């Protein structure tokens, strides 16, 4: 649970981590969103493409 | 406890906030004194609380 009269949240990072409406008395965790990269993988441009 | 100030540890929330342009150097508590109907041969009257 968060704070009787709390807000917001945050995380290791300036972020946030939460958020509340009493109307919903809701309680939530953040984490950064998925993220992804792209490596190449060639045997080489002389030997096949 | 047996001591009014105490020694374990615990922190503050937020309560509420008033806006006024008004300076704020000493305050008073305020007493409120219950009518005491002593008999005539108390003789005691002038403070309670
Ligand atoms: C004036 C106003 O908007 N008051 C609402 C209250 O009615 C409600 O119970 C609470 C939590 O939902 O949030 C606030
Ligand atoms: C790749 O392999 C071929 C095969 O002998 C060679 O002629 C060539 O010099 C190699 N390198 C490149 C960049 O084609």
């Amino acid at each position: 649970k968060f704070l009787p009269f709390q807000q917001f949240g945050r995380d290791i990072a300036d972020t946030t981590d939460a958020v509340r409406d009493p109307q919903t008395l809701e309680i939530l965790d953040i984490t950064p969103c998925s993220f992804g990269g792209v490596s190449v993988i060639t045997p080489g441009t002389n030997t096949s493409n | 406890l047996v001591r009014d100030l105490p020694q374990g540890f615990s922190a503050l929330e937020p309560l509420v906030d008033l806006p006024i342009g008004i300076n704020i150097t000493r305050f008073q508590t305020l007493l409120a004194l219950h009518r005491s109907y002593l008999t005539p041969g108390d003789s005691s009257s002038g403070w309670t609380a």
